[PDB]
């Protein structure tokens, strides 16, 4: 996994690959990375896949019962906060390292959580076994105040770094880009590896499997 | 119906056969034994609540005379009812304030305080082991894109907003009074006088306590007496 | 346990 | 005027009283009597043995808790039973963690503290029970009294159950006396106290007394029947 | 990391490096280890960056409703003492080298160790971290009774300067505050502001 | 309506006052302490020819050196009888001795007063046990009787009756006893005694005998060892 | 009314007559005062002796609760001494948790808080006791709360409890307290107990002292056998 | 390795409105055989089936008890439960194990029971759900598996080409794999019916 | 702990006395109507709004729990906030476990099974409201109510709360099943308006509307525009 | 882990 995000002039970009593995063989290619929050925040997830999806969803949940009970847009320091004081309850059991990013009534802001509950508030960040790949991006090239299509441009070769370099990461980038008037879901952003064509023709013909036994069950 | 009573409709928060609860009506008239009146008004700019400040001894430390108390450096209270009740009351919504902003991050909404402490005295309205409290407690503070904001809630359990409001033996006078005022198209000279009417007194500067949160200054402040009496002063002169 |  | 204020202890009634607490008090008040006096070195308790029947044994009234403190009970045996229980706890407790003996008014405050729990809790009673309290420690001799109201009494003598009203005069008449008795003495005069309890025709035998010892030089210590036999010949009176 | 404080007549400073590593990686370069507890009580935060953030947290939470009961400012060793009792009851649990320092109108400028372990100690300096270890020398050698606010300014950049140096552990931007009974007065100094000694290259 | 721990104005709980009303309408028991042993005689009180009066048991074995005569709602006896039982063999588990008579009586007298309706754990006890029991037996203290009321107050007697006529037999029980009173003395004593306060014909399947003596164990006695005894009559 | 058998019930008029009742129990106990002054606060208790079997100094109604901290009571003794444990734990707990000792206010709201608890409910009673707490400290001053049955908690300057609360406050009224010495003021204490004192209904009366300030260095103690007995005699001769 | 134990072989594979999910026969104790029919796929309605392959003791009890909860859900609301539904069920019973898990790793295979669209999934050991629109894995020759469906499985395919390809699939894995086969069953999900076959396969 | 008996129980007629006299509470409420069109559904209810000096827009009696579902209600206010809470708590339960929007009559079994808990429960009483809870899903609009005892009602169109009988028989002349949602909305008001007493202005009453889109309070703005009409 |  390599997942990152980004500060920009009006906004968040986050960034993520979409490969999942189950050992050194990869589970799924087209998995997402990048989690529904609230309407204004959103959470790239890395390490333990079930601990990521079933942490962000509790939070998002928790966040809804929030803003249904405020009727106000929720804060991503509210965000930070439950998440991070649940990973630190869970003492790192939870393998969920989280790039939270969102904008409210105070803002754009980005935040890194890691499983045993300590928080970055920063304006660009990475996580996941690629992550030194995509910071190595960020340092060589991130810049104040971008406009929204170079921070894109950046989190997008951030992410692929990753991609490249890192036998963990892989497959697309999904992008999600999060202002005060715009929330663009990218998935998939990017496509840069394509699976090769099918060379033979393997046309197994009816009758090659050997049967032993039928039952025809019919429904209504 | 028309009063009826069947059982232990009185002593306890069950129905009764018209579906009041006459235990929560008489949580209400408790709120009267204590003999104060308090009056609370917003404007654009700040919110001030005003409350009587009876010292009929004067072997009390009156520094220790309040019904005025920080919940917050933020959000201000006015109390009106049984005093020990009303103390209670004010703990409990400073632990409640204290607690949202340990596990949110950020400060407590003076409307979700008043719609917490109003949440819990309904549990007083329909568990039988317990009274509501006698007491009934008016909020002040400043929203970030609502302004100045005013809440109040009772034993009951309901609560609300307010442009202005009161509490306390002239409630509905106060009531009359500032829906009077407030039907045209200054809030601390307006408080201040509101009660000045209905209990027919004309002030001296210790018979009165006055707090404010304004939009310049949202941190809770309590007027000294030299303050409240340039107020006095500049309204007995018109 | 899958991983990402 | 009563009825509706007497039978929890939860509930005040219009006097500010708690009935079921004087009513306990009534189980003390008919148990039989007991003296507690005191010297500058001991303390002694003798108490009347109330007989069932002509062949049954008396009734225990004196009880060892610890080396320093016995104890004469009036009221529910029961009840005797479970505080001389708790005090022996108290006394095993303060041996085990200081290795030295609890002193006597601590001793004292736990029972007040203690017995006034269910004092305020609905659906329990009070002790039915008091006691005279012998004790000897680093402040020297002591007698204590205490009561089903959880309340207590630091006494030069004192006397409780039937007719000690007497016993009271004549502890009052002689206790200017005590102070430089020696033993013998003071066990007479405590003799003496308990006798003025007896309807005129009754005396005092070695099938009805029971003394108990504390002081200086000497372990708490009982004598029941014949080892009492010493102490009333003695028989000063008419 | 690298922390320091110092005492002066009418305040305190505090000082941290900025860097939080994982193994050799840093994953913080700018890392702000001087956390506000209230108005004029900072901690200066070494150790596990989890359990130093949480306790920071759960003793802000405890001191600011203390605070609002008492109706008055708290005092500083009160804060050290809720960070002792929490860093010495969870001792076995936590990793955590604390320095507490502020002011408060009762005793004035005020620093406080609390150690990993839980012990609670007052200072005229203190120093923490494992950076720490490198200037324990320099800072017995400098440190003079009676400095001036800038003089403990200057003392605490060079002290964090040389540890930052040497101590891999350490590094980034020196993060600086003082504290006086007029406020907290915050500042960083970087790159060429960061105080310079000479590699030792041959003659 | 009131609470099961009220005090009464003259200092009695009710309840207990009442469960002590209960124990006059069970059946006569009779305790007798000699220096040859203790004898415990009751009445079975038989209702109907079909019930079986071996199947009436108001007298038992506590250990092989005490035995226990009970009257009152037998029902509430078992849990209390079961109590002393258990903490004999306790104690003989820990201490490698018989315990005493005074302190098994002490044992169970210690569940008297142990009933409310807002402290208690499980469901424990509503109400007082409505029982009373005359403890019988032999120990370094010689051979000993105690009785015990629902009150919880326990202690020593030379005889003792309990159950409906008590008053009656008590009264003949002062006259009769001594001192010096050999053991088959105190049984007949107790057969003439039973026979009076009886309503029904005394005879072997109505009443229960047993002994403990300083020589021999706890002894229930036979249908041909009652009527032995009858003869006298 | 009708209506007061249970502190979770009001009666039609708002009023709670359980807690009501207890303060009855406080108003027919004899005479507490506490006095603040310049440099400190004292105490005074008009302590009737029941019998003259009792020792001098049996069911002090003074107690100590920390060591800058004095408490004063009256009503029903039980519930005031498990009133002074309460107060004497929270203290002690305090200093564990904050590391320097309790302001008495912050005590005071404390334990009025345990009290008011035990005003809401059939499962429990209110407290049948009403007690002042008084301490001294060179930053805080001299300070003297009071908390009744009902929770309320307010500092005095003079205070009164029990059965002649009315007749001492109007003597308390009559003194200057702000420019006085705790020195002073006992001897005052003492002369009005004696003046509110009903020598015809209950004769035979102990008085018990007690105080705070600069002279004990802000520890609560007991006033000195020779010093009481100089307050006792100047409001004796006072009298006469 | 606590998987390897019984080992066994799950896949599902999609179609053009049908799925297909299979499994092997095997139930044996590290080397030993002990049953060559041990059921690893259940049904869970009409047109929607559970393929677990794992510890045999869990593969049972996870089977059963999400039937417990699936009853009680077509029960309590108006209907048989959906494909996507079901996986959060499933998710949900596994990661409440989290710390302590059931050791399988189910597969589902099945048709909306509304619009007859097809579905399939995978979850790990703890329930992180993993949708697909091709094909899912599942067991002790998971990269024999991957090797095959890779290499074989095409978009589109009727309900005989989807027979052919997973059982040729299957039965290639599993001849690489010592603790897997003694044979191979199918079940083809259509709207209409459900063929179940047996195949002709190894036995050693 | 609380008291453990029950404070509602049979009456020797066999009715549960307590339930009856909640409903009384709810029939003392302020009026609330449900209509359900074709298309979509609509809450409407009067706010016993007295004094100029309440901020009408500070409290809501027409709430949303869901995107998709809604709730008004007839009787005690502080009760109904409880089943707010409650049922907004619900939802996300189920959302939890299953991924997808509880469904609206899954909604109100579980809501109604909490009213039913304090009509038996030790030491409480029952809730003195009706609810009226909308939802759109399966493509379908839903109008249920959930009265005290926890019993639940599917329905077409009701009132509820003072005057309910007359608004009842009023909606009983004048609701059709091929009904389009902005008829709806207007039907729902002159329902209003044949109990209400005071002149109606858009601050007085509040408008909850659900359809595919998802649930919705009407903006005051909205409000007017279908005052000017009536 | 994480450390300063
Ligand atoms: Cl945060
Ligand atoms: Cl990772
Ligand atoms: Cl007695
Ligand atoms: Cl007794
Ligand atoms: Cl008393
Ligand atoms: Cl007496
Ligand atoms: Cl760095
Ligand atoms: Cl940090
Ligand atoms: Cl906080
Ligand atoms: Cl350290
Ligand atoms: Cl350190
Ligand atoms: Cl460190
Ligand atoms: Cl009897
Ligand atoms: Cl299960
Ligand atoms: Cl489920
Ligand atoms: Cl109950
Ligand atoms: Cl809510
Ligand atoms: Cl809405
Ligand atoms: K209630
Ligand atoms: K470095
Ligand atoms: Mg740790
Ligand atoms: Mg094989």
């Amino acid at each position: 996994t390599t997942i990152a995000g980004v500060v920009y002039k009006d906004g968040i970009v986050l960034g993520a690959d979409t490969r999942a593995t189950e050992g050194m063989v990869v589970a799924d290619k087209n998995c997402s990375k990048i989690h529904f929050i609230s309407p204004n925040i959103y959470c790239c997830g890395a390490g333990t896949a079930a601990d990521t999806d079933m942490t962000t969803q509790l939070i998002s949940s928790n966040l809804e019962l929030h803003s249904l009970s405020t009727g106000r847009l929720p804060r991503v320091v509210t965000a930070n906060r439950m998440l991070k004081q649940m990973l630190f309850r869970y003492q790192g059991y939870i393998g969920a390292a989280l790039v939270l990013g969102g904008v409210d009534v105070t803002g754009p802001h980005l935040y890194s959580i890691y499983p045993h509950g300590s928080t970055d508030k920063l304006p660009y960040v990475t996580m996941g076994s690629g992550s030194l790949a995509a910071m190595a991006v960020f340092e060589d090239k991130f810049r104040p105040d971008m406009e929204e299509e170079e921070a894109k441009n950046l989190v997008s070769e951030a992410i692929a770094a990753g991609i490249f370099n890192d036998l963990g990461s892989g497959s697309n980038i999904d992008l999600c880009v999060i202002s005060k008037n715009k929330l663009d879901f990218l998935r998939p952003y990017t496509v840069p590896n394509k699976k090769g064509t099918r060379l033979g023709r393997y046309r197994c013909e009816k009758g090659t499997t050997a049967v032993l036994t039928e039952k025809i069950t019919p429904l209504e | 119906s028309r009063g009826s009573s069947a059982g232990f409709d009185r002593h306890i928060t069950i129905f009764s056969p018209e579906g009041r609860l006459y235990q929560v009506e008489y949580a209400f008239k408790a709120i009267n034994q204590g003999g104060l009146t308090s009056v609370a008004v917003r404007g654009k700019d700040c919110a001030v609540i005003v409350t009587q400040k009876k010292v009929p001894d004067k072997l009390l430390d009156s520094s220790t005379v309040t019904h005025l108390f920080k919940i917050t450096e933020n959000i201000g209270c006015v109390m009106t009812g049984m005093t020990a009740d009303s103390r209670s009351q004010v703990q409990r919504a400073r632990y409640e304030a204290a607690n949202w902003k340990y596990k949110y991050g950020y400060e407590i909404p003076v409307d979700m305080l008043c719609k917490r402490i109003a949440d819990i005295s309904q549990v007083y309205t329909q568990n039988a082991e317990m009274r509501p409290l006698g007491c009934c407690m008016i909020l002040i503070g400043i929203d970030e894109e609502q302004g100045p904001q005013v809440y109040k809630c009772d034993p009951a359990g309901y609560y609300c907003g307010f442009k202005a409001t009161a509490a306390g033996v002239k409630q509905t006078e106060s009531t009359s009074f500032l829906e009077k005022k407030v039907k045209k198209k200054q809030t601390v000279e307006t408080a201040i006088t509101c009660l000045s009417t209905v209990l027919s007194i004309d002030f001296k500067p210790s018979e009165i306590e006055v707090g404010v949160v304004t939009v310049e200054n949202p941190k809770f402040r309590i007027l000294t007496e030299a303050e409240i009496d340039a107020h006095l002063v500049a309204l007995a002169e018109r | 346990i899958i991983t990402x | 005027f009563r009825n509706q204020y007497d039978n929890d202890v939860t509930v005040w009634s219009p006097q500010g009283r708690i009935h079921q607490i004087e009513y306990a008090m009534e189980a003390v008040k008919q148990g039989s009597a007991t003296v507690g006096l005191k010297s500058k070195t001991h303390a002694v308790l003798v108490a009347l043995k109330r007989a069932q029947s002509e062949l049954a044994a008396h009734q225990k009234k004196i009880l060892h808790v610890d080396n320093h403190i016995g104890i004469s009970i009036a009221g529910l045996t029961a009840d005797a039973r479970l505080l001389c229980n708790f005090m022996r706890q108290e006394c095993l407790d303060s041996r085990f963690v200081f290795d030295r003996p609890l002193p006597v008014s601590r001793l004292v405050s736990l029972i007040g503290s203690k017995t006034q729990i269910p004092t305020q809790r609905y659906g329990r009673r009070p002790y039915g029970v008091g006691l005279l309290i012998a004790g000897y420690d680093d402040m020297g001799p002591h007698i204590f009294q205490t009561c089903p109201s959880a309340n207590y009494f630091d006494c030069r003598a004192m006397s409780i159950g039937a007719r000690s009203q007497s016993a009271r005069t004549y502890l009052e008449r002689h206790m200017s006396e005590f102070m430089e008795c020696n033993l013998n003495e003071l066990v007479k005069h405590g003799l003496r106290a308990l006798r003025e309890t007896l309807p005129a025709e009754q005396d005092l035998t070695t099938k009805n007394v029971s003394i108990g010892i504390v002081g200086k030089d000497l372990e708490f210590t009982i004598y029941d029947d014949d080892d009492v036999s010493p102490f009333l010949e003695g028989l000063e009176e008419r | 990391t690298t922390i320091m404080a110092v005492q002066f007549d009418g305040g305190v400073v505090l000082g941290a490096d900025s860097r939080t590593t994982t193994g050799s990686y840093i994953a913080n370069r700018v890392t702000d280890k001087l956390t506000p507890i209230h108005d004029r009580i900072f901690c200066c935060r070494s150790g596990s960056a989890a359990d130093t953030q949480a306790v920071a947290d759960a003793v802000t939470y405890q001191l600011g409703f203390h605070s609002i009961e008492l109706n008055e400012p708290p005092l500083v060793h009160t804060a050290a003492s809720l960070f002792k009792e929490m860093c010495y009851r969870y001792r076995e649990d936590l990793m955590a080298g604390i320095i507490i320092a502020g002011w408060d109108p009762q005793e004035g400028g005020q620093v406080y160790s609390v150690p990993m372990g839980g012990m609670m100690v007052r200072q005229s300096f203190a120093i923490g971290g494992s950076g720490s270890s490198y200037i324990y020398g320099y800072v017995d050698a400098t440190y003079r009774e009676g400095m001036t606010k800038e003089e403990c300014l200057q003392f605490t950049a060079n002290a964090l300067a040389l540890a930052m140096e040497r101590d891999g552990s350490s590094g980034g931007v020196i993060r600086l505050a003082a504290i006086a009974e007029s406020g907290v007065e915050r500042q960083v100094l970087l790159g060429d502001q960061i105080p310079k000694f000479a590699v030792a290259t041959l003659p | 309506d009131r609470g099961v721990n009220t005090f009464s104005p003259e200092g009695r709980l009710f309840q207990v006052e009442y469960a002590i009303e209960a124990i006059k309408l069970g059946s006569t028991a009779i305790g007798i302490q000699t220096s040859e042993g203790v004898c415990l005689a009751v009445e079975k009180r038989i209702t109907s020819p079909l019930m079986e009066p071996s199947s009436i048991e108001k007298i038992v074995e506590i250990d092989a050196h005490i035995g226990c005569a009970m009257s009152g709602l037998i029902a509430d006896a078992k849990t209390l009888i079961d109590k002393a039982r258990v903490e004999t063999q306790n104690h003989w588990f820990t201490y490698n001795e018989t315990m005493t008579v005074e302190s098994v009586t002490q044992a169970v007298s210690n569940l008297a007063l142990q009933f409310g309706e807002e402290d208690a754990d499980p469901g424990a006890m509503s109400r007082p046990f409505g029982v009373a029991l005359l403890f019988g037996g032999v120990d370094e203290k010689g051979p000993q009787l105690f009785h015990m009321d629902p009150s919880g107050t326990f202690v020593q007697c030379d005889a003792r009756a309990i159950g409906s006529a008590s008053e009656g037999a008590q009264s003949s029980l002062q006259e009769v006893y001594h001192k010096s009173m050999t053991l088959k003395e105190a049984i007949k004593s107790s057969l003439i005694i039973l026979k009076q306060v009886m309503e029904e014909k005394l005879n072997a399947t109505n009443i229960e005998l047993a002994t403990v003596q300083p020589g021999q164990n706890f002894h229930m006695f036979t249908k041909e060892e009652l009527e032995e005894v009858i003869k006298d009559i | 009314t009708g209506y007061d058998l249970s502190a979770s019930t009001f009666s039609p008029d708002g009023r709670v007559f359980q807690v009501e009742y207890a303060m009855k129990a406080v108003e027919n106990s004899s005479t507490a005062i506490g006095i603040r002054c310049k440099d400190g606060v004292v105490f005074g208790v008009e302590k009737l002796v029941l019998s003259k079997l009792y020792e001098e100094g049996s069911n002090k109604r003074l107690f100590n609760v920390d060591r800058h901290v004095g408490m004063a009571v009256a009503g029903l003794l039980a519930d005031a001494r498990s009133l002074a444990d309460i107060a004497r734990e929270e203290a002690s707990n305090f200093r564990s948790n904050f590391g320097y000792n309790i302001p008495l206010k912050h005590l005071a709201d404390r334990v009025a808080m345990y009290v008011h608890a035990y005003t809401l409910y059939s499962a429990v009673r209110p407290f049948g006791c009403s007690f002042m707490l008084g301490s001294y400290s060179v930053n805080d001053g001299a300070q003297l709360y009071m908390i009744d049955p009902s929770g309320v908690s307010y500092g005095y300057w003079g205070c009164a409890i029990g059965k002649a609360r009315q007749a001492a406050k109007t003597e308390i009224e009559k003194l200057q307290m702000k420019e006085m010495t705790c020195r002073d003021i006992v001897k005052e204490v003492a002369k009005i107990i004696y003046i509110v004192h009903d020598e015809v209904k209950d004769k035979a009366f102990e008085l018990e002292l007690s105080w705070v300030g600069e002279l004990t260095n802000g520890r609560h103690e007991i006033v000195p056998k020779d010093i009481r007995e100089e307050a006792e005699k100047y409001a004796k001769e006072s009298l006469k | 390795s606590i998987m390897s134990y019984n080992g066994g072989a799950v896949m599902a594979m999609k179609g053009k409105n049908c799925v297909a999910i299979a499994a092997d026969r095997r139930f044996g104790i590290q080397a030993q055989m002990v049953t060559t029919d041990f059921q690893k796929i259940f049904p869970m309605g009409d047109r929607l089936y559970i393929g677990l392959a794992g510890l045999a003791t869990d593969v049972q009890t996870v089977a059963q008890r999400l039937k417990f909860r699936l009853n009680l859900y077509e029960l309590k609301e108006g209907r048989q439960i959906k494909p996507y539904t079901l996986m959060s069920m499933v998710a949900n019973l596994l990661y409440e194990k989290r710390f302590g898990p059931y050791y399988t790793e189910p597969v589902i295979a099945g048709l909306d029971p509304k619009t007859f669209k097809p579905f399939i999934c995978s979850l790990d050991l703890i329930g992180c759900p993993m949708v697909t629109d091709d094909f899912v894995v599942s067991g002790t020759c998971a990269e024999q598996m991957y090797g095959m469906c890779e290499s074989l499985w095409e978009p589109n395919m009727d309900p005989d080409h989807l027979f052919e390809t997973i059982s040729q699939a299957m039965l290639n894995a599993v001849d690489r794999d010592a603790v897997s086969g003694m044979g191979v069953i199918v079940h083809i999900i259509e709207k209409d019916k459900i063929t179940t076959r047996t195949l002709k396969a190894r036995m050693d | 702990r609380g008291y453990s008996f029950s404070l509602t129980t049979f009456s020797p007629s066999g009715k549960l006395v307590q339930i009856e006299y909640a409903l009384a509470a709810v029939a003392g409420g302020a009026p609330s109507v449900g209509i359900k069109a074709a298309n979509g559904v609509v809450l409407a209810t009067e706010k016993k709004q007295k004094s100029i000096l309440y901020d009408e827009r500070s409290v809501h009696k027409v709430e949303p729990i869901t995107k998709h579902i809604g709730l008004v209600y007839s009787g005690m206010g502080p009760d109904y906030r409880v089943l707010v809470h409650r049922a907004r708590k619900l939802a996300q339960q189920y959302y939890l476990v299953y991924q997808e929007p509880i469904p609206t009559a899954q909604l109100v079994q579980r809501v109604a099974s909490v009213m039913q808990e304090y009509t038996q429960s030790g030491g409480v009483r029952p809730f003195g409201v009706s609810l009226l809870i909308c939802g759109w899903n399966e493509g379908r609009p839903y109008l249920f109510q959930s009265d005290p005892s926890g019993a639940y009602f599917a329905w077409k169109a009701t009132a509820m709360g003072k005057n309910y009988v007359n608004g009842k028989t009023f909606l009983e002349k004048r609701y059709n099943e091929d009904l389009e949602l902005e008829d709806a909305i207007h039907t729902a008001i002159l329902t209003l308006k044949e109990s209400f007493e005071g002149q109606m202005t858009e601050d007085n009453i509040e408008v909850g509307i659900c359809n595919e889109a998802g649930f919705r309070r009407l903006t005051p703005t909205e409000v007017k525009d279908y005052l000017a009409a009536i």
